[PDB]
């Protein structure tokens, strides 16, 4: 679920 | 023997000694042409152009592309090129002469199968095929299998869609027996593959989906696997929504829920929804499937993800009917049906060939005029290939003749950026990306329109987005960047048509970018060290120029992946310019992909690279692509 | 529900609840007949005849033959029988009534697929198919594979011949690639089998032969095996000679040595020989192959052995062309080609039903008149089956309509001998064997001639051995035993023809001899104990009659294989009468097989049993059969 | 090779 650090 | 016509004589006259059969390796057609024009043809070849390939570049030709006689190399590289020029151009000697020069000068190349077969008696110049499963029946399934076997015989990839095959337990007429599903049928196609690569396309509402996405899993419990098949998901928007709303998702068997794969967008959502309410399938939590996807991709890099609605809503082929799959590399989006097998006609432009260091010292420019020009040439080539190609199965012939789809691409994006000293994430790179693709699309469309004036529009033009003056970026609701004059183009298109239903689909380049000495298509560099062992030549030149190419480098570099960040003695500008793909935010990758996509007719192979992969980071990466409107959200996932 | 027409109503009206599809289990045709004749049909059934089956005999019907509705048994055994009678006879109520009685009274039965499907909407009543590989090409190979898949869909065995497929390393047009051979193609048919049993037929001069005979080996080095396929050798006489002369044998690829499988006897020996002299293949020592055969048979009971020349030289189908294989059980020898798939129409006569204990005490006779009579009935049945059968593929339809081959057999040979107190190796048994088969052949030929008078000869009669008055025993150069009047028969045949190209082929009986309480066809008893656990009922009766059925038996018997030799307290006559098949010289087995064979149109499944098997004993056993002129030298080898 | 005792 949604970790925007990519 | 050191002379093109003599080489042609030899390949033409060749006899398989071990058997006594004459085994001509040139077609009659191309033989006669070479003979009727031996002088012009012979003296046009510039043999100086052979030492323009690197050691490992030239050795890829020799290893596998240059025709051989008794295990001994029969062709010099220019003969190969000249052979291909002719195979493409036939009686059009001026055209052939032009193709020869530009390839020999490395402006563009053609896909492998063109390189192998152009000029030879059964010239299968086309890079891949997209096959429809003909019908949910033994007859249908075995008719398809035959067709793949025939196709897979002259090699080239296959993209097969199987949304219409019923799932485990489904009812069968005249017997007590229940259906066994997809997996055992996949198994049959596996075995046929091995006997004569395969991508399989499935919509995630299919009841066999959990097993299907696990096709490439390592813990193989004997009978339920199936390898060197690649699973690809044909994802409708509804799926992504249910996943982000944390709602439900229903699995159907296509016999209890028919038509799902024959509509997209809102028509699909109504039909799907109506099937949920009618209690035709088995509801689960969207995220149970989502989690299994991510789990499968983290371990095996598959299934690939190609967004069905993006693909159909923004395809100039939408007048044909609904498009049911992409291809093995996730770049082609073309219609297929039981009697139309779509074909991929591929070539790539060499981006770095257009850099020019002008009246000065350190100024570089980019010659967009020459780019436009060459892409017009390659557009013309790929048309000939359509006409002069050998079709291994009738379905392929019908598809290509009817809609004439073309598939232009690129290579040396990363090289171009670097030579022009542009970080892959610079605003300048962002801008060059856009302009490069604007000019290729504009060129191929212009050239394709010219052809429509001479030979007429493709049979299927009337009724298409293009015919209504709706071009690709229009279907993205965006204004073109505006380097080229799109009004005039669109006005001519509406008047005369274009010859090609489609024209752009930047693909994987593998061995054809190797020969030319450039990097994988439009991805950045995976390393500054490939392997032997050689260092990125641009990085190399800069480390020499600073004297620091002392051994505290060749060694360091290899035991660091080929990364230069956190080297103690290297300027920050070099750091920024030679980031590894592991060091570029996948966010930039996707943005640049979204930028260039409004100029891509079809799709592009968007490999994705994650460093410390969590299920959450992947999820953001899929949704990010999804909301950016991409057709191909992911080709392979490379990880770790 | 306890009334035939009501049972028919039910099966007819049935709806698959879980799906809402009406799923009629009777055909329209048979439905209407039952309805138009409900009274006669209903009151003809004798329900007393249900307790005439043993416990485990009746429980084979229930377990698997009696139609079911919701997993619950819908048919009583007589309904089954009456259903089959009708399915066979259609509007011919008197004929149906006769078939009903004789089956219910256990005079004969029909093969499993008839029992399952007779009366039902797609009535596939035929027991197996012999398929020709259509052509040595991807098209050919995939067209065949499709056809097997279609066939293997309504179950029933397949016998496939593949003599014409090229072998590993063979040349292929338009490519550098060399052929991979039989084994990988076998592998494809394996996978198709598993997805939807198979016998494969090969002549031992095929270059892939060493690998082919090892198809069923246990030490499976992954990729080179392929299981639940059974390899069968189609052996020409030349092979056996080379082996006994200790000479050479040459392996060819059918493309370097074409036609081998399209001639037999001397034409084959000349063609073969001419190919050896011309240096087209690879010579080895005959006995290297021989030794590998024997080695494979000792461990796996396969490959089976069927003599090609015996088969072709003594076949009434020789006007058709050369016969390229037998069937899965080695009994059928019928022509097949790319467009003719031969079909096996099977039924078996119950030999013991004809024993009669007449005006006296202990005299038994054998009613050869009733035998002749019943075999006329079964001949008529198998004709109807040809006409009323459902053909899963067009090839099968063409073959059956054109030559009308029939396949009569037997069961309860061992029982007959025992009830009549005849050791299997007695001269009386030897004589009864001959007469039994004489009368069946004579009957089926007579009945078949009658049919030719009514409906005409089969299309293919003119030009056949029978048409020239050459009957089966003539092709063995023997006089018939002479119980029946063959002159008159042969004279009528030459005048009117016969309806059936062929008529006899005693087969394996498996579950259809189980239901009726009898022993495997024409082999003797393998044990006097099967398994639960029950003792040979004739042996049983005799041990009671002597009081010695004390526990020093039920126990002994099981821990002795069910052998009675060297029991201390049992009369020698019982010893001689209840030999296990392991205790009968395979020499007698083969002799009795040779005796009965002059009356067999086709062939018979000759299982072979060896006690202390050496390579030498096997070799003598193959040659013995061979020189006796047998068509089937061996079905399985059971050993140890 | 040829043992006739079978």
């Amino acid at each position: 679920n949604f970790d925007d650090d990519f | 023997t050191k002379q093109f016509s003599k080489v042609v004589e030899d390949l033409y006259r060749y006899v398989n000694a071990a058997t006594g059969k004459p085994a001509p390796m040139i077609s009659d057609d191309v033989y006669n042409i070479v003979m009727e024009n031996k002088d012009k043809l012979n003296s046009a070849i510039v043999y100086d152009r052979d030492f323009q390939y690197s050691y490992f570049g030239f050795k890829t030709l020799e290893r596998s592309y240059l025709l051989r006689i008794n295990g001994q190399v029969a062709e010099r590289p220019q003969h190969l090129i000249m052979r291909v020029a002719l195979g493409i151009h036939g009686r059009d000697i001026e055209a052939a002469l032009e193709t020869y020069n530009l390839m020999s000068l490395k402006y563009f190349t053609h896909a492998s199968p063109t390189l192998f077969n152009a000029g030879t008696p059964k010239p299968q110049m086309s890079s891949c095929f997209l096959v429809a499963m003909k019908e949910d029946s033994i007859e249908g399934i075995y008719d398809t299998l035959k067709e793949c076997a025939l196709i897979s015989k002259t090699a080239g990839g296959i993209g097969l869609h199987i949304h219409n095959i019923r799932s485990t337990g489904s009812y069968i007429a005249g017997t007590n027996g229940t259906s066994n599903g997809l997996i055992p049928m996949i198994r049959v196609f596996n075995n046929t593959a091995r006997y004569v690569a395969f991508a399989l396309y499935l919509e995630p509402w299919h009841a066999d989906i959990f097993d299907f996405i696990d096709i490439r899993k390592n813990h193989g419990k004997e009978e339920i696997r199936a390898r060197d098949l690649f699973p690809a998901l044909w994802i409708p928007d509804l799926f992504m929504k249910r996943v982000e709303e944390n709602g439900t998702w229903t699995l159907f068997s296509p016999t209890s829920a028919p038509g799902l794969s024959d509509c997209y967008g809102d028509e699909f959502e109504a039909l799907y929804t109506r099937y949920e309410k009618e209690g035709r399938g088995k509801t689960i939590k969207a995220q149970k499937l989502w989690y299994s996807i991510l789990e499968a991709q983290t371990e095996t890099g598959t299934p690939f993800v190609v967004y069905k609605d993006a693909c159909n809503r923004k395809s100039n082929q939408k007048n044909l009917g609904v498009i049911k799959s992409s291809n093995l590399c996730c770049e082609i989006v073309e219609y297929s049906a039981p009697d139309e097998t779509a074909v991929c006609n591929l070539a790539s432009v060499a981006l770095p060939a257009f850099i020019e260091t002008s009246e000065d010292g350190k100024t570089s420019t980019y010659n967009f005029k020459k780019l436009h020009e060459i892409a017009k040439v390659v557009t013309r080539n790929l048309n000939r290939v359509i006409d002069r190609n050998y079709y291994p199965v009738e379905e392929a012939r019908k598809s290509n003749m009817r809609h004439r789809p073309i598939a232009l691409g690129v290579q040396g994006l990363a090289d171009t950026f670097m030579l022009l000293r542009l970080p892959f994430d610079s605003e300048e790179a962002r801008l060059l990306n856009i302009q490069i693709f604007e000019t290729i699309y504009h060129a191929s469309m212009e050239a394709s329109c010219e052809l429509a004036q001479k030979d007429g529009p493709y049979e299927t033009f009337q009724g298409s987005p293009a015919s209504q003056g709706i071009l690709q970026f229009d279907m993205w609701d965006q204004k073109p960047y505006g380097m080229w004059d799109w009004d005039t183009l669109r006005k001519d298109i509406m008047k005369h048509g274009v010859r090609n239903s489609l024209t752009m689909a930047p693909m994987p380049t593998a061995s054809t970018s190797q020969i030319l000495g450039y990097n994988e298509c439009f991805e950045p560099v995976t390393s500054n060290m490939y392997s032997f062992q050689v260092v990125n030549p641009y990085l190399l030149r800069d480390l020499v120029d600073l004297g620091i190419w002392d051994e505290g480098m060749k060694q360091y570099l290899i035991t660091q992946n080929g990364s230069i960040q956190g080297l103690p003695n290297v300027p920050q500008e070099l750091k920024d310019l030679y980031k590894t793909v592991w060091e570029i935010s996948q966010k930039t990758i996707i943005n640049m992909a979204a930028d260039r996509s409004v100029y891509i007719d079809q799709s592009h192979s968007l490999n994705l690279f994650l460093r410390a992969p969590t299920m959450g980071k992947l999820t953001s990466m899929h949704f990010y692509g999804w909301k950016k409107g991409l057709k191909t959200g992911m080709y392979y996932l490379r990880t770790q």
